[PDB]
């Protein structure tokens, strides 16, 4: 459904964010 | 023959990168991005279920799904890591499109990505050191 999207964006944002922070 | 030229270039680039060298700055960015994608996807699967099949992609709703996911991704900010997430998302969209035989979406997904980079990410990118900074930070990983 559409709730899948919110959930996907969130998982992508945290994963990226952690990825960004771990390269600083 | 450009075909042969491109071949030689691709091959030489690959061989240089395997030694920590680079054919050109563009080549190093590519290599850095590919590696960051693999790493990002690895860290994603070990925590969640494949970013690929989840959404129900169709030619008609593909764009809208891409836009919703992508706008929430950079709603409250842009950073290299999110950009890598972005690239990996587009990649899973294409893999899913081919699995489901909607091969024609790959060039569209490609276009929507370049467009979104050119319009919404470039500014931040130039402002934050350009791709060369990205290479310093995620290169040879």
């Amino acid at each position: 459904g559409s709730g899948t999207m919110e959930n996907l964006s969130r998982r992508l944002k945290v994963t990226g964010d952690l990825f960004d922070i771990m390269s600083g | 023959s450009q075909s042969n030229r491109e071949l030689v270039v691709d091959f030489l680039s690959y061989k240089l990168s395997q030694k920590g060298y680079s054919w050109s700055q563009m080549a190093a960015v590519k290599q850095a991005l590919r590696e960051a994608g693999d790493e990002f996807e690895l860290r994603y699967r070990r925590a969640f279920s494949d970013l690929t099949s989840q959404l129900h992609i169709t030619p008609g709703t593909a764009y809208q799904s891409f836009e919703q996911v992508v706008n929430e991704l950079f709603r409250d900010g842009v950073n290299w890591g999110r950009i890598v997430a972005f690239f990996s998302f587009g990649g899973a969209l294409c893999v899913e499109s081919v699995d489901k035989e909607m091969q024609v979406l790959v060039s569209r997904i490609a276009a929507w990505m370049a467009t979104y980079l050119n319009d919404h990410l470039e500014p931040w990118i130039q402002e934050n050191g350009g791709w060369d900074t990205f290479v310093e930070l995620y290169g040879n990983n």
